[PDB]
């Protein structure tokens, strides 16, 4: 996992881009500086040999020229972006089953470990602390 | 090749390494400095007299560069900046007597 | 009750004209945005309008900053 | 001196 | 010892600055000037008043309101003078060698 | 022939400029040593400062690209600061040499469109810090035009001292921070403008009697005001 | 994404805290004492306040009140269309323009005469050093 | 006598003194750290968020 | 138990691949950072570490974005 976030795996699209602008910057700033100098000394010696000299004062390879990242890789249970064909039912898995006169999982959703989603409905969402043998309120 | 100006720079740099040690309670670096601070210029010692006897437009023109240079007002109570400051001012009027200044942006 | 039955032309110092400019702000959100709560405005109440299908995702990590070394 | 250096 | 100055109380740090081997002189700090607006000025006015850009360069005088001199440059003079010919004789005093001479300075201007 | 001679005293006896060059050409004539100025204080970007603003502790956006690393002020600072000179103090708060976010534009309409919008100044963009004797050589030419604009005013020092404030502050490079402080000094201007004009002009209310209940204890003092 | 927020603080009252509520509390009811007093002043030709007069005495410049529905409520508006007048050239400033670089006097001027009194001292030593090898070349 | 004052609370039951709940804009938690995850046994009735 | 024990040569799919990263990053973040909770990893743990003196703030208002019309 921390090689991945060396490459900037787990980084967004907005923090590389904003890597890829600030090494943009601190490039055109070095080499408007160092124009800046060679004009200046190849005034005062007037001569064309120290612009040309000037061009190699600072090369190991080059900016990636394309990035990849976490995020672009899609989910979800309905999301035709990672539906390719047709699980079969026998190799899809079930969910838990719990039903009794005191408890049950079916007036309700919990959703996945990533999409997840309140199982309490609207109307009853004010009143979740009556819904539970114990509650365990925030820190604020 | 070019004493005066060399001189000039280091004084100047002598001044503020001065003011940088007393900032920073130093004593050692801003003695150091004041011994450093080119008391053996003949030319300077033979107008320190002079610029001490000076009046009128000669005088002000030494004054406006000395204020442009420094213009701090030292201690009245602290002898060496009393020394360093004349110093600076005898050095200046040297460089006025021999060729003046020319301290207006208009000229022709 | 600072001005006109104390005398004062001047009651309100910078602190108390940010206060008052600050609840005037918190006047116009609150009848601006119906049902406007806490994080913006100092107020709380339980029962909230709610869509009915109710996602929970984890936030964003916080932004990476450029800093030197 | 000016009034608005006196603190005490 | 030395505590940091937040940045509201700078204005008070100018005009009272705290005490350093070689403090300035703090009754006469609302006197430093140094006007940048004389030269132009001057042309302006002379200008307005008819003359030529030449009449005005020679008509052209320095600024008298500057920072004040040192009273010492005139009273202290004599033993002014005696201190640098010794910094001149002997290297700027190296080893408390002018010593005499800045010791009678310093009590003629402070007095206990 | 060699160049600069005698121009090299700092170097022909061990005379250190700051303890930076003491500690680099390693004369060690300051007892104390050095602390360095770290690169995020020596230099940086404008930033946001407020909590109630969302791209807090970001960098300011500007119409051309710009180094985004920031200024970074000394929250944690020692509790010994040797020197507590205005030099020493302004690098907690402000970069001497100016901040990094000029730009170098390749044309002159490009300029001048940032300076219609409202986006660039030279004289925010393309300067240094103030040091202490300018600061104090401006606002005393500040106060000289105003004791000779009228002597007589009471709001004069008001004045004198939101200038003050402003040159300390550094406005000329951090116009919205310096305002923020110097607002203070404004509004007292505007009462005392306030308060001389009744003066002048010759303005009363009818005040109502005493109220039965002014003092909370018999025994208390009833100190009265004008 | 603003509008109808949840509950994200906990509401609750601490032990003891007192309400200063009795229980007929919903049956009481506030009131003022105004309506009724401009009833009798109008009634028994009291005093009015100047507020019932459009016209505003309180200043030089001619103001006019504008009331909003009752004399109580009343805000002035000035008459005047103020003439502004600005003791200025014009063409004399171009601020966009970095002026301590170009030379003239408005360079010298946008920098200051500290700078200016330098760049005079250094010349002066320079016409000293130039007139000392003058002398030593044309001496030979 | 021109600075105003802060309400006083004090009695065997209750107090206002064992914390600050701050100014109108700057806030302020008024329990200590220690006792902020156990705020809800320092309260007659206590309304959970809604989540 | 679908690669060694059913033959499946793939048994995971992109959600799957996507379920499986998630949870490495939450694994990382949780023993990068101290303390870390919901928000950014899904976890609630109520002896939580709070400075001492704890200021309460409005959030700043969303950030106006720019739209036609
Ligand atoms: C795709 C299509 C799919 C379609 C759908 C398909 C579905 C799938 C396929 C289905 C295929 C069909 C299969 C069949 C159906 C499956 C059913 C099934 O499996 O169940 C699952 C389902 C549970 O599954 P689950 O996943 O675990 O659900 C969550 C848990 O249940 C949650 O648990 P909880 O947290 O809610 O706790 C519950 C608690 C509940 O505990 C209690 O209720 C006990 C309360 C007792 C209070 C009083 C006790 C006094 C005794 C004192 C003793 C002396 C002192 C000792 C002190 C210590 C003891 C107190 O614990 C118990 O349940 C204990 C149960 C074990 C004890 C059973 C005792 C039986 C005694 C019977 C007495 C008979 C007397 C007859 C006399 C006739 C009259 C003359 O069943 C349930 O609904 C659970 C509740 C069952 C009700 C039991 C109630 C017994 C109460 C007896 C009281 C006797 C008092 C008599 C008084 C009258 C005379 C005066
Ligand atoms: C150990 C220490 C010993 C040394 C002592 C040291 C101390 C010495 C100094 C003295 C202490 C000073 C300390 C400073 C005090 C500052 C704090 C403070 O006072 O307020 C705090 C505290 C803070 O409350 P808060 O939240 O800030 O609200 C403040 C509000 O202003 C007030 O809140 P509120 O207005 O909501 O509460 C009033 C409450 C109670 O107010 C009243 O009830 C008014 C009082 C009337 C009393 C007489 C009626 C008695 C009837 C009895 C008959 C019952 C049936 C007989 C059954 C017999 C078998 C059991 O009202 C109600 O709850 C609802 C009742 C509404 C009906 C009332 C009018 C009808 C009365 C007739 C009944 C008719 C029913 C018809 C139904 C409809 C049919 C169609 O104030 C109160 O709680 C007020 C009520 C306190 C009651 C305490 C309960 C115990 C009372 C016994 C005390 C000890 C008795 C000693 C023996 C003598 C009796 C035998
Ligand atoms: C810069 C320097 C500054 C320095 C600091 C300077 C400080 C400032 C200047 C100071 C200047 C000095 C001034 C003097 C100090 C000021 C002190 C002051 O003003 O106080 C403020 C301060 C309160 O001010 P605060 O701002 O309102 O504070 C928040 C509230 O207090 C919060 O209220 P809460 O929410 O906590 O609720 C409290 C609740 C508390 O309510 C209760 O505690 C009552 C509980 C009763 C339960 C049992 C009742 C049974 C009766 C049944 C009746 C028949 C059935 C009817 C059914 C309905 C009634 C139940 O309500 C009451 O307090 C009711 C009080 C009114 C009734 C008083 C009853 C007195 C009876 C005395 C009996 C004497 C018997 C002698 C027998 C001797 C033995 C032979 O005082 C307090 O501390 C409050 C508590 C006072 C304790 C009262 C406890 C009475 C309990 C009597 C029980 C009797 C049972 C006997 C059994 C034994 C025989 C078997
Ligand atoms: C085998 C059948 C016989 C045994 C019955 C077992 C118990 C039955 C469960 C309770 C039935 C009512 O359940 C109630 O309606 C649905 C249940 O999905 C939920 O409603 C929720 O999910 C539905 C999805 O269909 C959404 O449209 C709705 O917006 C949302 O609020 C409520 O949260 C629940 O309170
Ligand atoms: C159906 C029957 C109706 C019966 C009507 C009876 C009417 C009685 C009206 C008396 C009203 C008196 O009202 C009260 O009097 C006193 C003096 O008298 C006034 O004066 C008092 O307060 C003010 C300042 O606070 C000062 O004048 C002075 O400090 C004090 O004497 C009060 O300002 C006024 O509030
Ligand atoms: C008139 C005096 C006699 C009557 C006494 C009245 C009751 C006394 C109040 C409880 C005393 C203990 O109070 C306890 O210490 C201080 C009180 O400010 C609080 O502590 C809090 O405020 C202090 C400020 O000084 C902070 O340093 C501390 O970090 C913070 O936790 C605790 O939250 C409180 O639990």
């Amino acid at each position: 996992a921390q090689l991945h976030a060396s490459e900037g795996f787990w980084d967004s699209e907005s923090e590389q881009q904003e890597a890829r602008l600030q090494r943009h910057a601190e490039h055109r700033n070095d080499l408007e500086t160092t124009w800046e100098e060679a004009l200046r000394e190849a005034t005062l010696a007037r001569n064309f040999d120290v612009l040309v000299s000037y061009l190699n004062h600072g090369q190991n390879g080059i900016p990636p020229s394309v990035t990849w990242n976490f995020n672009a890789m899609p989910y979800g249970k309905e999301n035709p972006d990672t539906k390719t064909f047709p699980i079969p039912d026998h190799e899809q898995p079930y969910r838990a089953f719990s039903l009794g006169f005191t408890a049950n999982n079916l007036s309700g959703n919990w959703g996945d470990y990533i999409d997840r989603q309140d199982n309490k409905n609207a109307l009853m969402r004010p009143a979740r602390m009556m819904f539970t043998d114990v509650f365990i309120p925030t820190t604020k | 090749s070019s004493p005066h100006m060399d001189r000039l720079l280091g004084d100047l740099k002598l001044l503020a390494a001065y003011d940088s040690a007393a900032g920073w309670q130093e004593p050692k670096a801003m003695e150091s400095a004041f011994q450093s601070l080119s008391w053996d210029d003949a030319d300077v010692l033979k107008a320190l007299p002079q610029y001490l006897n000076c009046r009128g437009e000669q005088k002000r023109r030494v004054d406006f560069a000395y204020a442009a240079l420094c213009p701090r007002p030292v201690d009245e109570k602290d002898p060496k900046q009393t020394l360093m400051s004349l110093w600076m001012k005898a050095r200046l009027f040297s460089y006025d007597q021999k060729h003046p200044f020319v301290l207006s942006p208009f000229a022709a | 009750a600072r001005y006109c039955y104390r005398g004062l032309d001047h009651p309100f110092t910078l602190n108390e004209m940010k206060d008052f400019l600050f609840k005037l702000r918190e006047q116009y959100l609150v009848n601006k945005y119906e049902g406007i709560q806490f994080p913006f405005v100092f107020r709380q109440f339980n029962r909230v309008s709610t869509p009915g299908t109710l996602e929970v995702h984890t936030s964003p990590a916080l932004q990476q900053q450029p800093h030197f070394h | 001196a000016s009034p608005m250096l006196f603190t005490d | 010892a030395a505590s940091t100055i937040p940045i509201s109380q700078w204005p008070s740090l100018l005009y009272a600055p705290p005490s350093s081997p070689a403090n300035p002189a703090v009754e006469a700090l609302p006197e430093m000037q140094f006007d940048d607006l004389h030269y132009p000025r001057q042309m302006l006015l002379c200008r307005g008043a008819g003359y030529s850009l030449e009449q005005c360069n020679r008509m052209a005088q320095p600024d008298a309101r500057v920072t004040p001199e040192n009273p010492a440059e005139k009273l202290l003079k004599e033993e002014a003078v005696a201190a640098i010919a010794c910094l001149s004789q002997r290297e700027g005093g190296k080893d408390e060698q002018c010593r005499y001479y800045i010791e009678r300075m310093y009590k003629l201007a402070n007095k206990e | 022939s060699i160049l600069g001679a005698e121009a090299f005293p700092e170097l022909l006896s061990k005379v250190p400029l700051n303890p930076q060059m003491d500690e680099d050409k390693h004369f060690n004539k300051y007892k104390w040593g050095n602390e360095p100025i770290p690169v995020n204080r020596r230099t940086g970007s404008r930033m946001n400062s407020s909590i109630y603003d969302n791209r807090n502790h970001e960098a300011v956006r500007h119409p051309w690209s710009t180094d985004a690393r920031t200024f970074h002020p000394n929250d944690n600072p020692e509790a010994d600061r040797i020197n507590t000179q205005y030099s020493n103090m302004v690098s907690d708060s402000f970069p001497e040499g100016g901040f990094s976010d000029a730009p170098r534009f390749s044309s002159n309409w490009e300029r001048l469109l940032a300076y219609h919008h409202g986006l660039y100044s030279p004289e925010k963009f393309n300067s240094t810090t103030k040091t202490a004797d300018e600061i104090r050589l401006a606002v005393n030419d500040f106060a000289a035009k105003v004791h000779a604009d009228d002597p007589k005013n009471a709001c004069k020092y008001l004045m004198i001292e939101e200038f003050k404030c402003l040159q300390s502050a550094q406005a000329r490079i951090d116009p919205q921070g310096a305002a923020t402080k110097c607002v203070k000094w404004f509004n007292e201007w505007r009462q005392c403008a306030w308060d001389q004009e009744k003066m002048v002009k010759g303005y009363n209310y009818i005040e109502d009697r005493r109220a039965r209940k002014h003092k909370p204890y018999i025994g208390a003092p009833d100190l009265q005001y004008s | 994404s603003m509008d109808h927020g949840m509950q994200y603080s906990s509401i609750y009252w601490e032990t003891s805290h007192r309400t200063y509520l009795p229980f007929w509390a919903s049956l009481t009811q506030k009131f003022s004492w105004k309506i009724m007093d401009d009833q009798i002043r109008s009634f028994l030709r009291l005093p009015k306040p100047v507020t019932t007069e459009p016209f505003v005495f309180s200043s030089g410049s001619p103001y006019i009140r504008r009331y909003f529905g009752d004399a109580d409520i009343s805000v002035p508006v000035p008459l005047h269309a103020p003439a502004h007048f600005a003791f200025v050239p014009t063409g004399t400033v171009s601020p966009w323009e970095e002026t301590g670089m170009e030379t003239g006097p408005q360079g010298a001027a946008a920098r200051g005469a500290a700078a200016t009194a330098f760049r005079a001292v250094l010349e002066s030593a320079w016409k000293c050093d130039i007139d000392e090898q003058i002398k030593e070349k044309l001496h030979s």
